[PDB]
RNA sequence: CCCGGUGUCUUGGGUG
C-alpha cells in the first residue's frame, strides 16, 4: 500500500529509502545496483524495496469525501 | 583381575556405509580359532590394517549411577586407550571346539569366537573391554 | 480350468471333473446346487478375497459374523430394504431405514 | 502457490528462531514432509529462483515451457556466494550450536487464505430453541448446537456407552415429560398439577 | 450506580493512560470495555478516572 | 431429529498440534472453557473449594455461572450483585468452569469406526485451537490443514465414569478391526527416531543430562556412557531405551540376519534396552507384533500411553538439535546415473516398436482370452511400467545414504519407492479408465500428432522426470489422468 | 481462428523451433520427443504460445510443468479465495464483507501471463523468508 | 480473542515467587529449581557454567511449554557441597566475567573511537 | 456450467476430454459435487457472435 | 468365545517339518540312551533309563502329538499354513519367565519328568469359556478350545520345556498359572456389541 | 580472561570478535540485545483528526514503528512502576504531529521530521526522531492530497522487545564461528566434493586450515565468535553491547537476590 | 419487581 517501515523478516529500517530508489531509477541504474547503492546486503532487505507495489498513488486520485 | 587378555592382528577394516565406525576382524597371534569382530569409532580410535592390539575383558574396572570421573581415583581403565562397556546377549554353547559370545556396546557390536578354556569365565551379565596402542 | 458363464450342476457331472472340489464365484447358484452351509463358505471366501486384495487384513470373526447373518434364515437375505425390513422386528426399528 | 496449505501452529520471537551466518531469520517455517508424498518440485525451484532473483535484483521468469533449467540457475547463485542448490548453514537459536544439517532457506510467494479460526470458533452452552421442536437451533450466527448425527450414534453403541448416549439424546437436550393413561395408552391426559 | 456506560481513564496498572467504557458495574470488580484491544477486562475500583464536567474527576460525579 | 439432533454442551474449532501433550490429552482454549460446564454436586468434602468458585464467578478462571438449588431454581451470576452472600448447602449444584483433568469426548467427523470418538483429558491452553498430541492424529485420520473436530462435555458423576473406564484413548491404542495398533510413532518424530538410533550416532555428556530429564518416567540414575575413553560417549540406542520400560522382550529377523547383523537391521531388545538395530517403521510404526503393541501385553494400557509421551520428547528434542532439511538438491542424481535413466527408457520405446511391428505384421503371440488388439495393449503397458521401476530402481541405488529423499523413504515416516523414482528418473505412464489415454480426436490423441500412431508418447508415456519438467503434450495428459482422480 | 471441429483436420506443430529439424545431452534438461512414426510431417498451423491452455487461475502458478495434476487443481481453487486489494475504490464501494491485505508484495517468481492480469499491479500475497526444517515438531 | 497478554513473559503475578527450590528426596542432595517469568536465555547460561564445575555431578533445564515462560532446573551435587550454595557460585562468576568483559570492551572501544 | 446435475456420479462428463486443449481451462476445476462440470475458458479462447 | 484385541499371530509347533524332524524335536526313548534326555540338564538322570513306567506316560504324550498333527494336516489346515491368530501367546510369556527366574546357565534342573506331564494335561480342563456341568456344555467347551489346547501342547512338550526352555520347579508352576489367568482375560465381554 | 578484538566500527554498527568465552555465553549476548534491552517507542496514540486514505490504526501501526533517540532511557522508569496518576514527565514523552495540504494540486508527503516533541524528562536526550543527517526527511508515513488532513497526539513509553518487535534496538545480528570447521559440529551435505561446493566463510582468512594430516581434537572447544551488532539508530552500537551485558548482569544479580533471602 | 426472546422455506459458492 505504502512502503514498510522496516524490513518483516530482519528488522532494518527501509521506510527512509523509498524515494531515494526512485530517483535512482530515473539516472538509469539497474535494480540490483540501485540496491547496492543503498546498502541493502542482505536479501532479507532487498525483497522490501524491490517487491514492493506502491498503490497510494491510485487510492489519492479518488476526490476527497470531505 | 581380568577375566581375558590376549594381541591380536587386525586383518580386515570395513567402514562401509558409516563414516565414523568401522568394523574390524582379527584373530589371535598366538592361538589361531580363535577369532574377534569388533565395531570401533574410527575418530577416537583410528585403526589401520595388521595393527597389533592388546585386548582385555574385564567385568569391572575397580582395582550405579555414572559420575564424571574424578582425577585422583584410579582404575584399569588408566593404562588403556579406548575402552567400551556392554551388554552380553547370547553365549553360545557350540559344539566340540567353538565358542561365540555376542556382546553389544550399545549397538556396536563384538563377536568373539574362541575355546571353551579361554571363555568360560566370560559367562557374565556385563563387560568392559580394553583396547591398548 | 477356469470358464466364463455360470453353470455349476451340468459341469460337475461331466467325467474327468473332480465332482467334490468344483466352485462358483454366484453364490446364488451354490446355494441352489449345494445348500445353506457350502453358501456360507463361499460367501466368506468372495468377501475375504476382496478386502485381502490390496493388502488389508480384517480378523476372521467380522466376516464370520457378516455371513451368518445372511444365512441364518436358511435363504440368502440382502443388505437391502427387500432384506432387512422383511424381519419380525419393531415397527419403529424397522421404518428408520 | 502449489497446494501447499497450513495452519500456524506456534509463533517465536525473532531471538528463538534459526537464524544463518548473515543473521537473516526465517518469517515462515514448513515442514519436509510435505515435500516427497506430494511431489511439490516446482515449490522449491521457485525458492531457489526467487534466491537468485533478489540478489540480482529481478523478477525471473517462471512461465512454463520455457528454455528455463535449475543447473543455468544454480550456476548463477553459485557465482553470488551462496551454495548452488539453497542450502545454508544455520544455528540453533537456543544454544548457539550448529545444526549438524543445513536447511534449505529463501524467498517464497505466500498467500492468505479467508479461513481464519476467530471465523469459526464456536461454544454452546444453553440457548436459543426452535419453536417447533424446542430443540437447540442451527448455526453460529444463532447461537447454535453441533449435530449429533447418527455416525455419532454408532460409534457410542460401539463403546457400550449407552448411559452416556441416553443422556446426550435427553438431558442434555429436548428432554419431556408426558402423561399416559394406564388403560388405553393414549397421551390423553389432562393435568392439572396445582389442583393436583 | 450512576457509573455505567461512561468513558473513563485508567491510572494505574499495566493500562495506564487507557480510554475505556463502563460495560458491567456488579461491585468493587468493574468491566471496562476497552478502546484498544478488543476484549473486556475486569478491573478494581481503586484504578479508574471517570470523566466529567471539568477533565477526569473521580467517582464523585 | 431422532435418530440424531442438535444438542448442547458442544463446541468446535481448528486443531493444532502439540507433541508436549501426553497421548490422552486435549488443549482447549480458555473462552471455550468459560462457556462449557459441569454441574458438580456439593458434598462435605469439597464445599469449601466450590465457593471458592462462587465469589470469582463467571468472568474470572477458575470460576462458575449457576448455582442450582434442590427445587430447580438457578441463580444466574452474571446479574447477582450479592454474590459474597451465598452460602452453598449440601445437595445443591454448581455449575463451575471446565477444569483440568476433566474428561471429555472427542469427535472428528465423519465417525467411520469406533476411533473417530476417545475420551481426553482437559488442560486449558491460551489461544484459539484444540491441541492433539501427535500421535492421535492416525485414527481420527485428522490432520491441521483446516480440519475441525467436536468437543463434547458429560453433564453427570455417571458419565464421566464411562468416559474414563471405557472410551478413554490409551484403552483404544488396539483396535479390533485387525488386532493390531492403530496409533505409532508418526513424522517427525519417526524420520528423526531412525536418524537418532544410526549405529554412528554419538552424544556427549552435557547434551545427555538434558535429554535424560526431558523423559518424565525417568528414575535418577544416569546410565553408564557407551565409550569410556578417552571421551565420553553415549550411543543414540542407549537413551532411547530410557524411555522403554524393563522387562520389555522383542526379536524379530529381517532378511535372515545373524547376530553379529552387518546391515544393521532386525532388532533385539533385552529387558528393556536395545541391544541392535535402526528402529523404523517396522518397530515403532502401527504394524502388529511391533513395540506398542508388545508393551501394551507386558504392562497395560497406562504404561503403554506413557511410551508415546516420552518417546516424543526425546526425539524432537534431539532432532531439533541435529536439524534436518530437504532441497532441490536432493532431487538430483548426476550425469552418469541420467545416460543410464536414459538408455532404459530408449531401448524401452524400441521393444514398443518391435511389438507394433509384430502386431502389424502378424507376427504376435495371442493371449488366451484376448483379442488382438487387447493382447497388443496389454503387452506395451506391461513393458512400460517394468521401464519406469527399472529407470526408478537405478536412480534410488545411486542415491547416498546422507541424500534426505532417502532418509524419510527409508524410514516410513512418507513417501515410498515410486515417489523417488517420479521426481528423479520418470513419471511414466498416464492410465484414464485402466487403460491407455483414448483417441478423443479422430484416431489421434491430439492434433499434434498424425493419425494411427501408437507409439509411446502419442498415447500418454510421460519420458521426462517433474525436476526436468514436462512437456506440452505430456502435461494435459497428465492432467487427464490427475483428474480421473 | 479455429474451432473444436476445424481442430480436427488440421496438424499443429507446438514450438516454431519444430518446424524444422536440427543438427545435447545435458543431463538436467528434459528430453524432447522423437516422433520417428511418420518419416515426413506436413505442419499446417503453429501454436502461438502453449502456455496459454491455462485458464485465468492457473495462470498464477509458477513452473505448473513441474507439479502433480492435484495441486494445479487445488491451487486454482485456493488462489480465488486469497486476500488481495480487489479493486482501488473499495473506501468508496459498501460491500457486505471485504478484505485488504496491508502491504501487497508482487512475486519474485511471476509469469507472462501475469502482465494481462494486473497481477503485478494488484497483488495478493507476500515474499514470506521460508526456512524447510523439522525445528521444534510444532510443524508437524 | 484468546490471546494472552505479552507482558506477563516477564511481570511477576505478586502470589507467584520468582524462584522456586523444592527437594527430589528419591536421590540423596538433589534439587529442583522453578524459574518463574525467564527464558532459555537465563537457564542455558547457567547451565553451562555449572557443568564445569568439579561438584556438580547433574545439571539439566527444560522450557516445558513454550507458552509459557518458565522453565525448571535440576540440580544434584556430590555430598560435600549443598546444591544451593553451588548455584550461587556459578551465578558470581557469571556476573564476575561480565564485568571484565564489559571493561576490556570500553578500553578497546576508546582506541577505535 | 453445464447443467447435467449432481445425481449420477458417471465417467463421461465430469472428465476433461481430449478435444478440451487450448478451449477449457485443463487445471481450473472445483471440487466437490461440481467438479468437471463446471470449467473455465483457456486465455485466449473467444466465443462466436 | 474370545475377544478381537487379545489375539495374535503365532506359529503352531506340529504343523511344519518331515515326520523325521518332528521325531527329532519330541521324541524320548528310556531305552536307547543316545535319544534320551541329555544327563546335564537334569538331577535326576539315573532313575530314568529303563523306566517302563515313565515311558508310558512319555508314549501316551508322543501318541495325543500324533493325533493332533494328523487332525491339523487333513481337517483343519489343508494348505499347511502354521502361522495363525490365536490367544494366549506363549512365546513371549516363556521368555518373561526366563528373565524373573535367570533362567540362563548350564545347571541341572530338578523338575521331574510326571510334574511336567500331568501339569500341561490338568491345565487343559481348566480354561473356562462356558461353566456348568450338562453334558452339552463340557462338549462345546472342549470344541471351543481345540486348536488352543494344540497350541499349548506343541510348546510345552517334554524335550522343550527341559532342554530348550530349561525351566525350573519355580517357574513351570508360574507359567502354568499365567496361561490360566491370561486366557481367562482374553474371554469377549458380555454384551459386547459385536 | 575474556577478551575482545574489534574488526571494524562505526556509528551503527560494531563487527568485533569475542574470545575465550562459552557458546552459550556468546548466544546469551545475542539473545539479550534483540530482546532485552530497553528502548523508547510510541505506544498511544490519540487521532482527533484524520481525513487521510489511510485508516487510523493503519497510521497509528506505523508510527509505532519510528526508532527514537533512547540514549538516557535507563533513568526513565517503567510506566507500569510509576507512583503517579495517569501520565507525567517521569514516565512518559508526548509528541504531536500537524500536517495539511493547502492548494488543488500536487502532494504533500508527510515525513517522520515533522514529529515534534512537546513534553518529556528534563534534559534527558530521550523521544528525539532519528535521523541520519540534517537534510534528511527521514521515514515516509503518509501522503495527503487537498483538503486532506492529519492531525495526532503521540505517547511514547520504555518498553521491551519480549512485549512487541518494536522496542527492539537491533536489527539482524549476524554471528558465525569456527569457519573452517574443525570442530565438525557440521556434515556437510555434498554432491561430489564437499569443499568445492560449499562457499568460504567472510572470516576464512582470519582462521588457518585444518592440516590433512592432523588428527581430531576430540578436547578442542568453541572458542573464537565473530559477531556483527547493527542498529537502527534508536541507540548508538557500543551503547547496546554495553548495556546488553548491564541488563544480563542485573537478571543474574536478581536471582542470587533471592536465593539469600529465601532461606 | 422479579422473569425476559425472534424467524421459516429455497438457490449459488466454498471448507474437510
Ligand atoms: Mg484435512
Ligand atoms: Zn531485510
Ligand atoms: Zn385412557
Ligand atoms: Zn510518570
Amino acid at each position: 500500500m505504502i512502503i514498510p517501515v522496516r524490513c518483516f523478516s530482519c528488522g532494518k529500517v527501509v521506510g527512509d529509502k523509498w524515494d531515494a530508489y526512485l530517483r535512482l531509477l530515473e539516472e538509469g541504474k539497474q535494480e540490483g545496483d540501485a540496491l547496492d547503492e543503498l546498502k541493502l546486503k542482505r536479501y532479507c532487505c532487498r525483497r522490501m524495496v524491490l517487491t514492493h507495489v506502491d498503490l497510494i498513488e491510485k487510492f489519492l486520485r479518488y476526490n476527497p469525501l470531505e | 583381575s581380568a577375566l581375558f587378555d590376549d594381541i591380536f592382528t587386525v586383518q580386515t577394516v570395513d567402514n562401509g556405509r558409516y563414516n565414523k565406525v568401522s568394523r574390524i576382524i582379527g584373530i589371535s597371534t598366538t592361538n589361531s580359532a580363535i577369532k574377534l569382530t569388533l565395531d570401533i569409532n574410527n575418530e577416537m580410535f583410528p585403526v589401520s590394517q595388521d595393527d597389533s592390539l592388546t585386548v582385555t575383558l574385564a567385568n569391572s574396572l575397580s582395582l550405579k549411577s555414572w559420575r564424571p570421573p574424578k582425577p585422583t581415583d584410579k582404575s584399569l581403565a588408566d593404562d588403556y586407550d579406548y575402552v567400551m562397556f556392554g551388554t552380553v546377549y547370547k553365549f553360545e554353547e557350540g559344539d566340540e571346539d567353538k565358542i561365540k559370545v555376542y556382546v553389544s556396546f550399545g549397538g556396536l557390536l563384538m563377536c568373539l569366537e574362541g575355546g571353551y578354556k579361554s571363555l568360560a569365565s566370560l559367562k557374565q551379565d556385563n563387560l568392559y573391554i580394553l583396547i591398548r596402542r | 480350468l477356469e470358464t466364463d458363464g455360470i453353470n455349476l450342476a451340468e459341469v460337475m457331472a461331466v467325467p474327468g471333473v473332480d465332482s467334490s472340489r468344483t466352485y462358483s464365484n454366484s453364490f446364488v447358484e451354490i446355494l441352489s446346487v449345494l445348500g445353506i452351509e457350502a453358501t456360507r463358505s463361499s460367501l466368506y471366501k468372495e468377501i475375504l478375497n476382496v478386502i485381502a486384495f490390496d493388502g488389508s487384513y480384517v480378523n476372521y470373526r467380522h466376516m464370520a459374523l457378516l455371513v451368518d447373518v445372511m444365512t441364518s434364515r436358511g435363504y440368502l437375505m440382502a443388505i437391502t430394504r427387500h432384506g432387512i425390513n422383511r424381519a419380525d422386528t419393531g415397527a419403529l426399528m424397522r421404518c428408520s431405514f | 502457490r502449489h497446494g501447499q496449505k497450513g495452519t500456524i501452529g506456534v509463533t517465536y520471537r525473532h531471538e528463538d528462531m534459526p537464524f544463518s551466518a548473515e543473521g537473516i531469520v526465517p518469517d515462515l517455517i514448513i515442514n519436509p514432509h510435505a515435500i516427497p508424498s506430494r511431489m511439490t518440485v516446482a515449490h522449491l525451484i521457485e525458492c531457489l529462483l526467487s534466491k537468485v532473483g533478489s540478489i540480482r535484483g529481478y523478477e525471473g521468469d517462471a512461465t512454463p515451457f520455457t528454455d528455463l533449467t535449475v543447473d543455468a540457475v544454480s550456476n548463477l547463485l553459485r557465482d553470488n556466494g551462496y551454495q548452488s542448490r539453497g542450502f545454508e548453514v544455520m544455528y540453533n537459536g537456543h544454544t548457539g550450536k550448529k545444526l549438524m544439517a543445513q536447511v534449505f532457506f529463501g524467498p517464497t510467494y505466500y498467500q492468505r487464505l479467508r479461513h481464519m479460526v476467530d471465523d469459526k470458533i464456536h461454544a454452546r452452552a444453553r440457548g436459543p430453541v426452535q419453536v417447533l421442536t424446542r430443540q437447540p437451533v442451527e448455526g453460529r450466527s444463532r447461537d447454535g448446537g453441533l449435530r449429533f448425527g447418527e455416525m455419532e450414534r454408532d460409534c457410542m453403541i460401539a463403546h457400550g456407552a449407552a448411559g452416556f448416549l441416553k443422556e446426550r439424546l435427553m438431558e442434555a437436550s429436548d428432554a419431556f415429560r408426558v402423561h399416559v393413561c394406564g388403560i388405553c395408552g393414549l397421551m390423553s391426559v389432562i393435568a392439572n398439577l396445582k389442583k393436583n | 450506580d450512576p457509573t455505567l456506560n461512561k468513558t473513563v481513564k485508567i491510572r494505574q496498572g499495566g493500562y495506564k493512560g487507557k480510554i475505556g467504557i463502563v460495560k458491567e458495574a456488579n461491585g468493587d470488580r468493574f468491566r471496562v470495555e476497552l478502546h484498544n484491544p478488543n476484549k473486556t477486562i475486569p478491573i478494581p475500583c481503586s484504578f479508574l478516572l471517570i470523566e466529567s464536567t471539568h477533565g477526569w474527576v473521580p467517582y464523585e460525579d | 431429529n431422532l435418530m440424531g439432533k442438535r444438542v448442547d454442551f458442544s463446541a468446535r474449532t481448528v486443531i493444532s498440534g502439540d507433541p508436549n501433550l501426553e497421548l490422552d490429552q486435549v488443549g482447549v482454549p480458555i473462552s471455550i472453557a468459560k462457556t462449557l460446564s459441569y454441574p458438580e454436586t456439593v458434598t462435605q468434602y469439597n464445599i469449601h473449594r466450590l465457593t471458592e468458585y462462587v465469589r470469582n464467578g463467571p468472568n474470572e478462571h477458575p470460576g462458575a455461572k449457576y448455582v442450582i438449588r434442590d427445587n430447580g431454581d438457578r441463580i444466574d451470576l452474571r446479574y447477582h450483585k450479592r454474590a459474597g452472600d451465598i452460602v452453598l448447602q449440601y445437595g445443591w449444584k454448581v455449575e463451575r468452569h471446565l477444569m483440568d483433568d476433566d474428561p471429555v469426548l472427542f469427535n472428528r467427523q465423519p465417525s467411520l469406526h469406533k476411533m473417530s470418538m476417545m475420551a481426553h483429558r482437559v488442560k486449558v491452553m491460551p489461544y484459539s485451537t484444540f491441541r492433539l498430541n501427535l500421535s492421535v492424529t492416525s485414527p481420527y485420520n485428522a490432520d491441521f490443514d483446516g480440519d475441525e473436530m467436536n468437543l463434547h462435555v458429560p453433564q453427570s458423576e455417571e458419565t464421566r465414569a464411562e468416559l474414563s473406564q471405557l472410551c478413554a484413548v490409551p484403552l483404544q491404542i488396539v483396535s479390533p478391526q485387525s488386532n493390531k495398533p492403530v496409533m505409532g510413532i508418526v513424522q517427525d518424530t519417526l524420520c528423526g527416531v531412525r536418524k537418532m538410533t544410526l549405529r554412528d550416532t554419538f552424544i556427549e555428556y552435557e547434551q545427555v543430562m538434558n535429554m535424560l530429564f526431558w523423559v518424565p518416567s525417568w528414575d535418577g540414575v544416569v546410565p553408564q556412557p557407551a565409550i569410556l575413553k578417552p571421551k565420553p560417549l553415549w550411543t543414540g540406542k542407549q537413551l532411547l531405551s530410557i524411555a522403554i520400560p524393563s522387562g520389555i522382550h522383542l526379536q524379530r529377523t529381517d532378511g535372515g540376519n545373524s547376530l553379529l547383523s552387518p546391515k544393521d537391521n532386525g532388532m533385539l531388545i533385552v529387558d528393556g534396552k536395545v541391544m541392535f538395530g535402526v528402529v523404523d517403521k517396522k518397530t515403532v510404526g502401527s504394524g502388529g507384533g511391533g513395540l506398542i503393541h508388545t508393551v501394551m501385553r507386558e504392562k497395560g494400557p497406562k504404561i503403554c500411553a506413557e511410551l508415546f509421551g516420552n518417546i516424543q520428547k526425546v526425539v524432537n528434542y534431539w532432532l531439533l538439535h541435529n536439524g534436518f532439511s530437504i532441497g532441490i538438491g536432493d532431487a538430483i542424481a548426476d550425469a552418469s546415473t541420467m545416460k543410464e535413466i536414459t538408455h532404459a527408457i530408449s531401448s524401452a520405446k524400441e521393444q514398443v516398436q518391435e511389438i507394433i511391428y509384430k502386431a502389424q505384421h502378424n507376427e504376435l503371440e495371442l493371449k488366451p482370452g484376448m483379442t488382438l488388439r487387447e493382447s497388443f495393449e496389454g503387452e506395451v503397458s506391461r513393458t512400460l511400467n517394468d521401464a519406469r521401476d527399472s529407470a526408478g530402481r537405478s536412480a534410488e541405488m545411486n542415491l547416498k545414504d546422507l541424500n534426505n529423499v532417502k532418509q524419510m523413504v527409508s524410514a516410513g515416516s512418507k513417501g515410498s519407492f515410486i515417489n523417488i523414482a517420479q521426481m528423479s528418473a520418470c513419471v511414466g505412464q498416464q492410465m484414464v479408465e485402466g487403460k491407455r489415454i483414448a483417441f478423443g480426436f479422430a484416431d489421434r490423441s491430439l492434433p499434434h500428432f498424425t493419425k494411427d500412431d501408437f507409439s509411446p508418447e502419442s498415447k500418454g508415456f510421460v519420458e521426462n522426470s517433474y525436476l526436468r519438467g514436462l512437456t506440452p503434450q505430456e502435461f494435459f495428459f497428465h492432467a487427464m489422468a490427475g483428474r480421473e482422480g | 481462428y479455429v474451432d473444436g471441429e476445424e481442430e480436427e483436420t488440421i496438424m499443429i506443430a507446438m514450438t516454431p523451433e519444430d518446424l524444422q529439424t536440427r543438427s545435447l545431452n545435458d543431463t538436467a534438461k528434459r528430453i524432447k520427443p522423437e516422433m520417428s512414426t511418420s518419416s515426413h510431417h506436413t505442419f499446417t498451423h503453429c501454436e502461438i504460445h502453449p502456455s496459454m491452455i491455462l485458464g485465468v487461475a492457473a495462470s498464477i502458478i509458477p513452473f505448473p510443468d513441474h507439479n502433480q495434476s492435484p495441486r494445479n487443481t487445488y491451487q486454482s481453487a485456493m488462489g480465488k479465495q486469497a486476500m488481495g486489494v480487489f479493486l482501488t475504490n473499495y473506501n468508496v464501494r459498501m460491500d457486505t464483507m471485504a478484505n485488504i491485505l496491508y502491504y501487497p508484495q508482487k512475486p519474485l517468481a511471476k509469469t507472462q501471463a501475469m502482465e494481462y492480469l494486473k497481477f503485478r499491479e494488484l497483488p495478493a500475497g507476500q515474499n514470506a523468508i521460508v526456512a524447510i526444517a523439522c525445528y521444534s515438531g510444532y510443524n508437524q | 480473542m484468546n490471546a494472552p497478554d505479552r507482558f506477563e513473559l516477564f511481570i511477576l503475578p505478586d502470589d507467584v515467587p520468582k524462584l522456586k527450590i523444592t527437594p527430589d528426596s528419591r536421590v540423596p542432595n538433589c534439587i529442583i529449581i522453578k524459574f518463574e517469568r525467564e527464558d532459555h536465555t537465563l537457564a542455558n547460561l547457567l547451565r553451562e557454567e555449572l557443568a564445569l564445575y568439579p561438584d556438580v555431578t547433574f545439571v539439566a533445564y527444560k522450557v516445558e511449554h513454550p507458552l509459557f515462560a518458565n522453565f525448571v532446573m535440576r540440580l544434584q551435587t556430590e555430598e560435600g557441597t549443598r546444591p544451593k550454595q553451588a548455584l550461587e557460585r556459578a551465578c558470581a562468576s557469571i556476573i564476575n566475567k561480565l564485568k571484565t568483559l564489559d571493561h576490556k570492551f570500553n578500553e578497546e572501544w576508546n582506541i577505535k573511537n | 456450467n453445464t447443467p447435467i446435475g449432481r445425481d449420477g456420479k458417471l465417467a463421461k462428463p465430469r472428465q476433461l476430454h481430449n478435444t478440451h486443449w487450448g478451449l477449457v481451462c485443463p487445471a481450473e476445476t472445483p471440487e466437490g459435487q461440481a467438479c468437471g462440470l463446471v470449467k473455465n475458458l483457456s486465455l485466449l479462447s473467444g466465443i462466436s457472435i | 468365545g474370545l475377544d478381537g484385541t487379545q489375539v495374535e499371530r503365532q506359529t503352531i509347533d506340529t504343523i511344519p517339518g518331515s515326520d523325521k524332524a518332528f521325531h527329532k524335536r519330541y521324541y524320548v526313548d528310556l531305552m536307547d540312551e543316545k535319544n534320551s534326555i541329555k544327563p546335564d540338564v537334569i538331577e535326576y538322570a539315573a532313575d530314568i533309563l529303563g523306566d517302563v513306567e515313565l515311558q508310558k506316560e512319555l508314549n501316551s504324550e508322543y501318541e495325543q502329538l500324533v493325533s493332533d498333527r494328523k487332525f491339523l494336516r487333513e481337517i483343519v489346515f489343508v494348505n499347511g499354513d502354521h502361522n495363525w491368530p490365536l490367544p494366549v501367546n506363549l512365546r513371549r510369556i516363556i521368555q518373561n519367565a526366563q528373565q524373573i527366574f535367570h533362567l540362563d546357565r548350564a545347571k541341572a534342573s530338578d523338575l521331574t519328568i510326571p510334574e511336567i506331564i500331568h501339569g500341561v494335561r490338568d491345565l487343559c480342563k481348566k480354561l473356562f469359556v462356558l461353566r456348568g456341568e450338562n453334558e452339552l456344555i463340557k462338549e462345546a467347551q472342549q470344541n471351543a478350545t481345540s486348536l488352543f489346547q494344540c497350541l499349548v501342547r506343541a510348546r510345552l512338550a517334554t524335550r522343550r520345556i527341559l532342554e530348550e526352555f530349561r525351566l525350573n520347579r519355580d517357574a513351570f508352576e508360574w507359567v502354568l498359572g499365567t496361561i490360566e489367568a491370561q486366557f481367562q482375560r482374553s474371554l469377549v465381554h458380555p454384551g459386547e456389541m459385536v | 580472561e575474556p577478551k575482545v578484538n574489534i574488526i571494524n566500527a562505526q556509528d551503527d554498527e560494531v563487527e568485533l570478535m569475542l574470545s575465550d568465552v562459552n557458546l552459550s555465553l556468546a548466544n546469551s549476548l545475542r539473545r539479550t540485545m534483540l530482546a532485552e534491552v530497553p528502548t523508547l517507542a510510541i505506544d498511544l496514540v490519540e487521532i482527533k483528526m484524520n481525513t487521510s486514505v489511510l485508516a487510523d490504526e493503519f497510521i497509528s501501526h506505523r508510527l509505532g514503528l519510528i526508532p527514537l533517540v533512547s540514549e538516557d532511557v535507563e533513568e526513565m522508569k517503567y510506566s507500569r512502576d510509576c507512583t503517579c496518576e495517569d501520565y507525567c514527565d517521569e514516565c512518559s514523552v508526548v509528541l504531536e504531529l500537524s500536517a495539511r495540504h493547502e492548494g488543488e494540486e500536487g502532494t504533500t508527503d508527510v515525513y517522520s521530521s515533522s514529529l515534534i516533541k512537546v513534553s518529556g524528562p528534563g534534559n534527558l536526550n530521550v523521544g528525539e526522531p532519528v535521523r541520519r543527517d540534517d537534510y534528511d526527511q527521514g521515514i515516509l508515513l503518509c501522503k495527503l492530497r487537498n483538503h486532506q488532513e492529519l492531525n495526532i497526539r503521540c505517547i511514547a513509553k520504555k518498553g521491551i522487545a519480549k512485549e512487541h518487535a518494536k522496542w527492539s534496538p537491533c536489527s539482524a545480528i549476524a554471528f558465525e564461528y569456527d569457519p573452517h570447521n574443525k570442530l565438525k559440529h557440521t556434515d556437510f551435505w555434498f554432491e561430489v566434493d564437499a569443499k568445492k561446493e560449499w562457499p568460504d566463510s567472510k572470516y576464512a582468512t582470519w582462521e588457518e586450515p585444518p592440516k590433512p594430516g592432523e588428527v581430531f581434537d576430540y578436547k578442542a572447544k568453541p572458542n573464537r565468535f565473530y559477531m556483527t551488532v547493527e542498529t537502527t539508530g534508536s541507540l548508538k552500537a557500543n551503547q547496546v553491547f554495553s548495556r546488553g551485558i548491564k541488563t544480563l548482569q542485573e537478571k543474574l544479580a536478581n536471582v542470587l537476590f533471592e536465593l539469600e533471602n529465601s532461606r
